[PDB]
């Protein structure tokens, strides 16, 4: 231990490296570098978790220096290793790792690879700071540097108008979330002053005698941030246009990286949330309503990453109704697991859009099992354990834990939602995984195999399994409170679980494997239709954006091209230009009209002077 | 007797002839002529105000206004003579080329 | 010595009228003439001797002399009769009438106001005139010379025209 | 009351001047050679400079009832001669171009000079009425000096008769006050009649036409333009200066002078004055009529300080101030004006566009002309500044609202269109002296800046001298 | 003891600079380069030499040093320079921004480089005495002193613009605006000067005295205003500030570095140093009508920078948008908001002079300011497009930079004293976001271009290379640890906060 | 008794009319013939307005005193002066 800042000093060293090396270094230098930092961020992890284990599970604070001091408002540069931060960092310097390599044969011979490697670096170094906030501030430094990154990787084939616009889409809404999340750390400072979890925590019981006022805000706030950077709704548009990156990246932002940082602050703040009641319950219901919509459109999605993409979205739903639910170490658990099947996921994803030349749509796909047997096997694997299939995959471990949360606290409107969603995530995961696998080979697929290619896909695999679920976050010893057991409630529960997880597989396999003469029949009525369009479209809300935002937001900067406040300004400019003329218009050379005005002028003065 | 009131009248309704006639006329000779209609009126109106008050000073200043009179006879015809070399009649409005 | 003054007056009045309306010049100085010999009598009116005859023997002496004899050798006077009876007429008169009414008006009332305590003509002396004259305006009559002299210099060199006639 | 050899020491100036006048006359009349009378005039004005010294020696006295010869003279008459002798040293080679006979010129300018010291030094009314005769008579030739052109001829004749009208009015409304109120001398303003105030008002009206005031304003241009370009420096500068000290001492000592109506009158006028003056100047690509718009308005500007006489002494203070600094800074532009039209050859450099760059080939008076054209527009390091600055002054000081808020509104208008012109002299050049009498005029602007520009910056010198030189109350 | 030579190494540093032209075509630029180092050294100098942290609060009147000497006796007008923390700060600033503005134009002649380097010395120098003059009359002298210079550079250096406005167009409506300012907060300094001696009987321009000043509550107001106005000409605060996108778009690139991250400064540390001790009251009064003009400029000045076509214009924009969030930060009570507005001030000068630095080497090799013909520009250049790339990350409030630990301190205190208009201003930050964007994927993202122009472009000399990272060094540094910025400031700040409240 | 120089004087002025204009007409009959005329006439009007200066002075003279005198000294030696410029000016060469 004590060297948690390696976590950090490594994957920035080799962002300044390799963002210092700009093409000068062969494919496998840069990927050397690359991929090879992080590797040792995760021996490091390692090396200190070990020794967190066995110093018995002590919280370690390692104080940097003081980020800045002004009177009241101290805040510092603190890293704070305890069970669910360890959770957090384990998580993302191994998935992290394991994406690094299959990345390095995935961009091998492409535009900037260099740049790439620099890019991702940076993103781990952001997350690390991210998960050792010892404040909000680090914190934010964390949420920032991570929208950042992901902005960059989203928006990294720049030659194409469509990839860039979904970067801006991405940074702009990260942003507007990012702003919730301020008015969080305001409110909490003007409150507590201190912005540091554990006093806080302290001082907000303290504090707060009349409170449920102002800890309302700050929490609900914390959860604007949240939801932006977890693109929970309403802050959701961002993600499915998210796809316009690079594989790899569509694993690391998606799977292991920023929606886990939304729920994760959401789980820091527990006992700031718990004070809340109301704003809790929230986060349940925005989690819930979440993993439906999102089921529901990825259903209809004719592109793999995008399907995935929706995907993601419904299970960070699922993880959101955890928390909601004080259900938090099934919370974690879940975001482990889903790092761990959602990583296997997209790397596939990646390895057959690729060996499909690019295709990328179900439908110009096509019976690739006998085509490619790694991969196929992969998708089956993954997707049973996102369909939580209920042995062999510890996503059925994960869904139970929590709908065992759900229940367990009177909670069976979300609890039933939740199962509703269950079914729904088997049926459109197969109707992808059968339509993408099975049925007639359109174009002609063949495979090739590497070490940072199948490994990576293997120990994903591996880990996506039951055998996944072996693993265990301490999330005792930080104090996360633990979640209300239940039990011979535990098993109906289970088997309905498990009972709507296989009639999903099958009715999936009844749906698609065949003519589909049925699914057809039924996409061409009109209600079909009408739906199918509006769940392809996220729903509508896009377009509810673009028109009360963007689109207003447009007309404003249109209508003002130019300042009619330099213009209304220019106006005394023009009056004296003019008047310059008009009186100008009085010197004409005759004599005797200079004379009629001596005459009138002296007028005047007598009139003046008779009459005052 | 003497009204200071009717001196000083005729002396303005004189001075406000000779500017009228200085405004109507376009030919300098007309112009100068109404000058000097002026310049007398406004000694006149001074010499009247040295009578109301026994003093020399109406008197002397007179002297003085009529020794400017004859300066500016002497120079405005000169001014004259040298444009009757240069237009047949001494139509003023002619001398217009600088302008605003 | 009183009706003497009105009469003198209104004559005068009439006759610089007269100036200002008539065309032919000669018309014209003469009856600038006679308004100046009426100011002349006005003058004596009010006992301002050395004024009065100053103004018989050197305004209208030698002035409104000079102007005639400047009118006679340029003799341009006659000529242009018809061109300078087109230039009075209703619509450029009224204006400039209309203005100088006015302002008269103005200065008029402004003089009923200060009080007239009616003063008798009691003559005055010219040598009182030149006992004031040199001695506290002694600088004046000094300057005076100048003012003159200035006028000269000046009247030379415009109104004198160079030989522009003869080519090089 | 007579003349003592006291009232002679203390009329030395005056005497050197005359004498100067009439010796030169002679001269003229037996010889005609141009560099001696020149030369000859030069020696006398310098003569009734050091004179001055002389005078500063003796006391404060009163020569006739027709003057007064404090310090407050000393200061207006040292100003007037310096304009008079540097108006000399320009008009040199410009009329060493010029083929007629050049020396009834310096005649006409020392004549016009000497009414201007009447001026400086006269406290009785009739003197007044002489010294402005005598600022008006020499000046009608000095415009029609070069008649040859259409222009200076009609000029000359617009500014003759309407100068003539204005001395009428000046004189008639004399008439009206003295008439109304039995004595001459400024003091005694016949302790708010009606016809009192009415004769002032003419008074006003020729006042008035002599300081370029509106609505009295308009011959301006026409006689800055149409007249040889030297001559306009000294008719903007000796003439203006002049005239304005005596209408200061006027309506200080006078009475009246505290008056309401007329001290509205006045400010309307001054306020018009700036304004009208520098709006009229913005369009402008002939740069005497500019020159000349810009005086326009800078009487308005002293104006206002004249408004406020009545609150405070520093008043006349700042007018001296800012008198000095107007004074070099005129003389260094109309300097480079008349210098730049250099021997006669035909018309002046009216048209801006002859300035351009011209610092490229001609790059000092370039210098000159862009430090003095600062100057004449308020900006610091320049004495037009630091005039600026007393004029506000005294303007708030004396709660002076309308007023001041117009001497701001003013002096940007006058941001505009000066700095234009200096830029002008900075642009790229158009495509296409050696007598030590274009010297003269050279060292003459070169001094005249670098007084603006080091009084500009230090400017305690200036004014605690001028502060020195108070008006006997 | 030491201000005057701060003053006079720039002023003799022009003068040299002219009379050395003649000498070599290349020696101006290295003699102002050289003078330029010599005051930056001094400003660092002074900054050893006095205490790095001083005490925070002996009363308004302390400085580490200070300079007296008479001038005007007559008016009781004396040279008064005074330093701060605050002022040593924003002289430190200029002196960089010196160095660079000298650096930036090492490859850009016309004219004269003498006259070109001289009216540069008098433009950085003359502020820096804006900075340390505390009589108000060499304060104001030296605020008009230097309007004149740069109207020089923008009217005889600058490019003509793609709208038609001439050079000297923009250089007139830039000085008009700034110098007719300048005499309204001229005409309020006088009626505080007659005010204080019209009550103590003595004439005195100097600051400490004329606090002391007693005045009839509505007369410190419209003296306030006059100080204000000249203020908001300058900084810029809306409806005054179209010479700036102007003044911008036209000037030399040395030009619009010193104007861009100075004497918009000078204008807010005005606001500081005297519209707020000077007249506690009358501010304390005025900070709503402030800040709301505050968050219009945050606003419609991310709104009109985004619609830009012409770069410069655009950056330009982005400076009015900030100065926004400092004029807030200002007439909040908060000494929190202070620390932030300082660091940010400075901030943002690293930061706008970082951009006009770039789009002045993008200038110099694609002769243009029109994004509308530049695009995918990144494939091109070595450095330009990621160098640009992090000063426009840094532009918009990212952490890791500055500009975020300023505009946030600031934003902290806001919200504590009015909350309302603290997160509107976020909002603002949001469009931050946009525009900092839109300006970055114009010129470096997409078809590769939408002219002929873009073909693979010349390299980034060592110079602007190593120019350019010292400036983003800084703004790291900044971002990571602030300490030593806001432990010198915080003596200065921490007097003028309490005495703006203490005396309501 | 009075009307008598009242009746001189109406004479004299008329004489000096009447005369005055037939010089112009045999007038109407370097520098030009016409000029010369002109400056000649006006220096007669010069001359006689400080004519009447002088005959000012005599009326009182040992009431002026020393300084009466020599102001009338100085100021007769100027008109001679002016005298002296005219004649050499060239207005004598013809009349
Ligand atoms: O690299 C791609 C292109 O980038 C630029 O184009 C485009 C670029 O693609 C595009 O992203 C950029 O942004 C347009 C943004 C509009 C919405 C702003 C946010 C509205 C929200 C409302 C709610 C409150 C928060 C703010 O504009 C450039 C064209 O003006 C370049 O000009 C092109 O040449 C490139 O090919
Ligand atoms: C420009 C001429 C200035 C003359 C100033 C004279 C001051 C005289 C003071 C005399 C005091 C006794
Ligand atoms: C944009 C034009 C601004 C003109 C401001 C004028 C201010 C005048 C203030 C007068 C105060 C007395
Ligand atoms: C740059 C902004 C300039 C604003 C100028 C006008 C301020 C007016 C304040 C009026 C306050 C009225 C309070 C009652």
């Amino acid at each position: 231990m004590n060297m948690l800042a390696l976590t950090i000093i490594l994957p920035l060293i080799g962002f300044v490296l390799l963002a210092f090396s700009r093409g000068r270094w062969s494919e496998n230098v840069s990927a050397i570098v690359g991929v090879g930092s992080v590797g040792l961020a995760a021996l490091v992890t390692a090396f200190i978790g070990v020794d967190f284990f066995a110093n018995g599970e002590q919280t370690y604070s390692q104080p940097l220096w003081t980020w800045m001091s002004v009177g009241d408002f101290n805040i510092g540069f603190n890293l704070v290793l305890d069970g669910l931060s360890l959770t957090m960092l384990s998580v993302v310097t191994g998935v992290g790792f394991l994406i690094h390599m299959y990345a390095s044969w995935y961009m091998r011979g492409e535009e900037g690879y260099s740049r790439f490697f620099a890019y991702t670096n940076l993103f781990i170094a952001s997350m690390v700071v991210l998960v050792l906030a010892d404040n909000l501030l680090l914190m934010y430094l964390g949420w920032e540097g991570v929208g950042l990154c992901s902005y960059l990787l989203i928006g990294f084939y720049y030659t194409d108008p469509k990839n860039g616009a979904a970067a801006m889409k991405a940074f702009v809404v990260t942003r507007v979330g990012d702003v919730f999340l301020a008015f969080a750390l305001f409110i909490l400072y003007n409150e507590l002053g201190t912005l540091n979890f554990r006093e806080m925590v302290e001082l907000a019981p303290a504090h707060f005698a009349d409170g449920n006022n102002m800890l309302m805000w700050a929490t609900l706030m914390l959860l604007g941030g949240a939801v932006g950077k977890s693109a929970q709704l309403p802050l959701q548009t961002w993600l499915a246009d998210a796809m316009a990156g690079p594989t790899p990246v569509s694993a690391l932002i998606h799977a292991a990286t920023m929606v886990t940082a939304g729920v994760y602050l959401i789980a820091r703040t527990h006992g700031l949330f718990l004070m809340t009641p109301e704003v809790l319950h929230l986060v349940g219901i925005v989690g819930a309503v979440t993993l439906l919509l999102a089921g529901f459109a990825a259903l209809v999605q004719t592109d793999i990453k995008r399907v995935l993409a929706y995907s993601t979205m419904s299970q960070i739903g699922y993880m959101f109704l955890a928390l909601g639910v004080q259900a938090w170490d099934a919370a974690i658990f879940h975001l482990m697991t889903h790092a761990f099947f959602k990583a296997l996921l997209f790397l596939a994803s990646g390895s057959v859009i690729l060996a499909c030349h690019h295709e990328q749509n179900i439908f110009k796909m096509g019976g690739l099992r006998k085509s490619i047997p790694l991969v196929y096997l992969c998708f089956l694997v993954g997707g049973a354990a996102l369909s939580a299939l209920p042995l062999v995959t510890a996503g059925f471990f994960s869904k139970d834990e929590i709908l065992a949360g759900a229940m367990a606290n009177g909670h069976i409107n979300l609890m039933v939602a939740g199962l509703v969603g269950a079914f729904m995530t088997s049926l459109y995961t197969f109707r992808m995984i059968f339509i993408v696998f099975h049925g007639k080979e359109q174009i002609h697929a063949h495979a090739v195999k590497g070490v940072t290619h199948s490994l990576p896909l293997i120990v994903l695999l591996i880990l996506s399994t039951f055998v996944g679920a072996l693993i265990v976050p301490p999330l005792q010893g930080v104090l996360p409170q633990t979640t209300e057991l239940a039990h011979g409630s535990m098993l109906t529960l289970e088997i309905t679980s498990g009972v709507v997880a296989v009639v999903g597989i099958l009715l999936a396999a009844w749906l698609w494997l065949g003519k589909r003469t049925l699914v057809t029949s039924i996409a061409n009525s009109a209600p079909g239709r009408l739906l199918s369009t509006w769940w392809y479209n996220a729903w509508g809300f896009d377009w509810l954006y673009d028109k009360v935002f963007v689109k207003p937001f447009l007309g404003i900067a249109w209508l003002l091209k130019r300042d009619p406040l330099n213009s209304m300004m220019n106006i005394p400019a023009v009056l004296s230009r003019f008047a310059g003329k008009g009186l100008l218009l009085s010197e004409n050379g005759y004599l005797r009209w200079y004379v009629a005005s001596m005459s009138i002028g002296a007028v005047v003065v007598l009139a003046l002077l008779m009459v005052l | 007797m003497i009204p200071l009131q009717h001196g000083l009248i005729l002396a303005a309704i004189l001075f406000v002839l000779g500017l009228t006639g200085l405004v109507i006329r376009r030919n300098l000779l007309f112009m100068l002529i109404g000058l000097e209609i002026m310049i007398n009126a406004s000694a006149l109106a001074f010499v009247v105000a040295g009578s109301y008050w026994g003093q020399t000073d109406g008197q002397v200043m007179y002297i003085l206004a009529i020794s400017l009179a004859a300066a500016e006879a002497s120079i405005g015809l000169a001014l004259l003579l040298q444009l009757h070399r240069r237009r047949q009649n001494l139509n003023i409005d002619s001398v217009s080329e600088m302008r605003g | 010595m009183e009706f003497a003054f009105y009469i003198c007056g209104l004559i005068a009045i009439l006759a610089t009228l007269r100036v200002i309306t008539h065309t032919n010049p000669v018309h014209a100085l003469l009856y600038l003439i006679i308004s100046l010999l009426a100011i002349s009598g006005v003058f004596f009116s009010l006992g301002a001797y050395f004024a009065g005859a100053l103004e018989i023997i050197v305004y209208a002496g030698a002035i409104m002399v000079l102007f005639v004899f400047v009118v006679m050798m340029l003799n341009l006077g006659g000529s242009e009769i018809e061109q300078e009876r087109q230039w009075l007429k209703p619509q450029v008169w009224i204006g400039p009438a209309i203005l100088s009414a006015i302002m008269l008006v103005v200065i008029v009332y402004a003089i009923l106001g200060v009080n007239d305590q009616g003063i008798d003509g009691t003559p005055i002396s010219a040598k009182a005139v030149g006992i004031t004259l040199f001695g506290p305006y002694v600088l004046a009559v000094e300057l005076a010379s100048m003012l003159l002299l200035a006028g000269l210099v000046v009247a030379f060199h415009v109104g004198r025209e160079e030989r522009a006639g003869e080519v090089l | 009351m007579t003349i003592t050899p006291q009232n002679l020491i203390a009329l030395l100036p005056l005497l050197i001047v005359g004498l100067t006048v009439v010796v030169v006359m002679l001269s003229i009349a037996w010889r005609r050679n141009h560099f001696l009378n020149a030369t000859l005039s030069v020696i006398g004005l310098n003569a009734a400079l050091v004179s001055l010294w002389f005078v500063g020696q003796a006391g404060a006295m009163d020569v006739t009832p027709l003057m007064r010869v404090d310090g407050f003279a000393m200061l207006y008459t040292g100003l007037v001669l310096l304009a008079s002798l540097a108006t000399c040293t320009f008009a040199y080679p410009w009329l060493e171009g010029y083929n007629d006979n050049k020396d009834e010129f310096y005649l006409l300018v020392l004549i016009a000079a000497l009414g201007g010291i009447l001026l400086a030094n006269a406290n009785h009314l009739a003197s007044l009425f002489l010294g402005i005769e005598l600022i008006s008579l020499p000046l009608f030739g000095l415009v029609g000096y070069a008649f040859r052109q259409k222009r200076s001829l009609e000029a000359s004749i617009k500014y003759t008769i309407l100068s003539a009208a204005a001395s009428s009015f000046l004189l008639f409304g004399m008439a009206l006050v003295y008439a109304q109120s039995g004595d001459l001398s400024f003091v005694a303003l016949g302790k708010n009649e009606p016809l009192l105030l009415a004769g002032f008002g003419l008074m006003i009206v020729g006042l008035g036409f002599k300081l370029s005031l509106v609505p009295f304003h308009l011959w301006t241009p026409d006689v800055y333009q149409g007249a040889p370009a030297p001559v306009s420096t000294f008719l903007a500068t000796a003439s203006k200066i002049a005239i304005f000290g005596v209408v200061m001492r006027l309506f200080l000592y006078a009475p009246v002078g505290d008056s309401e109506a007329i001290r509205v009158v006045l400010a309307i006028i001054a306020f018009a004055s700036i304004i009208f003056g520098n709006l009229m100047a913005l369009s402008q690509t002939n740069i005497k009529r500019l020159l000349g718009y810009s005086s326009i308005s800078h009487l308005g500007y002293l104006l206002v300080a004249l408004i406020a006489l009545q609150t405070g002494e520093m008043s006349m203070e700042a007018v001296g101030v800012y008198l000095a600094g107007y004074l070099f800074s005129s003389l260094g532009a109309f300097g480079v004006v008349s210098l730049m039209s250099s021997p006669y050859r035909g018309p002046d450099a009216d048209s801006l566009f002859s300035y351009r760059g011209l610092f490229w080939h001609r790059p000092i008076l370039a210098a000159v002309m862009t430090v003095m054209m600062l100057s004449l527009a308020g900006i610091p390091m320049t004495l037009g500044f630091i005039g600026k600055f007393y004029v506000l002054a005294v303007g708030v000081q004396a709660h002076l609202w309308w007023l001041v808020g117009a001497v701001v509104v003013g002096s940007a208008i006058g941001l505009y269109y000066y700095l234009r012109v200096a830029v002008s002299l900075y642009l790229h050049a158009p495509e296409q002296p050696s007598n030590w009498q274009y010297s003269a005029g050279g060292i003459v602007v070169l001094i005249s800046a670098l007084l603006v520009l080091v009084l500009g910056v230090w400017p305690q010198p200036l004014i605690s001298i001028v502060r020195l030189a108070m008006p006997l109350m | 003891m030491l201000l005057p030579w701060l003053i006079l190494i720039p002023f003799i540093g022009g003068f040299l600079c002219w009379q050395t032209e003649r000498f070599g075509v290349k020696v101006p630029r290295w003699i102002a380069l050289i003078t330029m180092g010599l005051t930056l050294a001094l400003s660092l100098q002074l900054w050893l030499q006095g205490g790095y942290s001083l005490t925070q609060s002996a009363g308004i009147p302390q400085w580490q040093s200070e300079f007296d000497m008479p001038w005007i006796p007559r008016f009781g007008i004396s040279i008064h320079l005074a330093i701060d923390g605050l002022s040593l700060l924003m002289v430190v600033l200029t002196g960089l921004l010196g160095v660079l503005a000298v650096l930036c134009s090492w490859k850009e002649i016309e004219k004269y480089q003498g006259f070109f380097h001289l009216n540069l010395m008098w433009i950085l120098g003359g502020v820096i005495g804006v900075f340390l003059a505390i009589d108000m009359f060499l304060f104001f002298f030296f605020w008009e002193m230097m309007l004149v210079p740069m109207y020089f550079l923008i009217a005889l250096w600058g490019h003509k613009a793609s709208d038609g406005k001439t050079r000297i167009t923009a250089a007139t409506k830039f000085f008009i605006y700034t110098q007719a300012s300048g005499l309204v907060m001229l005409i309020a300094i006088l009626a505080l000067v007659f005010v204080h001696y019209n009550a103590t009987g003595v004439w005195t321009f100097n600051y400490e005295e004329l606090l002391n000043t007693p005045m009839s509550s509505g007369v410190e107001y419209l003296l306030m205003l006059g100080f204000f106005i000249a203020f908001a000409v300058k900084m810029p605060v809306v409806p005054l500030h179209g010479w700036l996108p102007d003044a911008h778009s036209q000037a030399p690139t040395a030009g619009s570095v010193d104007l861009a991250g100075i004497l918009l400064k000078t204008a807010a540390y005005g606001l500081l140093r005297f519209s707020l001790p000077l007249f506690p009251n009358a501010s304390a009064e005025f900070a709503p009508i402030a800040m709301w003009l505050g968050v219009i400029g945050i606003f419609y000045g991310a709104w009109m920078a985004f619609a830009q076509t012409d770069i410069k214009r655009l950056i330009a924009y982005t400076s009015v948008s900030h100065m926004g969030f400092v004029l807030i930060a200002i007439y909040t009570g908060s000494q929190l908001a202070y620390q932030g507005a300082v660091i940010q001030m400075i901030a943002h000068g690293l930061s706008a002079a970082g951009l006009f630095i770039l789009c002045g080497q993008l200038y110099e090799r694609i002769h243009t300011r029109d994004m509308r013909m530049m695009g995918g520009l990144w494939s091109k250049m070595k450095w330009l497009p990621a160098l640009s790339l992090f000063f426009a990350v840094a532009t918009l409030g990212m952490p890791g930079t500055g500009n975020f630990v300023g505009e946030f301190m600031i934003l902290f205190g806001s919200f504590q004293v009015v909350p309302v208009i603290t997160v509107i201003s976020t909002f603002g930050l949001v469009f931050a976001s946009v525009y900092s964007l839109a300006m970055l994927h114009r010129a470096y993202f997409g078809k590769a271009k939408s002219q002929i122009a873009s073909q693979e472009l010349p390299g980034m000399s060592l110079r602007e290379l190593f120019m350019i990272l010292l400036l983003v060094v800084l703004l790291v540094l900044l971002g990571f640890y602030p300490q030593p910025i806001l432990d010198t400031s915080h003596s200065a700040i921490g007097n003028i906060q309490q005495w703006f409240v203490n005396s309501v | 008794a009075f009307a008598i120089f009242l009746i001189v004087a109406i004479g004299l002025c008329c004489l000096m009319l009447v005369g005055g204009w037939f010089l112009g007409g045999r007038a109407r009959a370097r520098l030009r013939l016409s000029a010369k005329f002109y400056l000649v006439a006006m220096f007669f009007v010069i001359f006689d307005v400080e004519a009447l200066y002088l005959f000012a002075w005599s009326t009182s003279i040992r009431e002026s005193g020393w300084v009466g005198f020599v102001e009338a000294a100085i100021f007769i030696f100027v008109l001679l002066a002016g005298l002296v410029y005219l004649v050499r000016i060239g207005a004598l060469d013809w009349t």
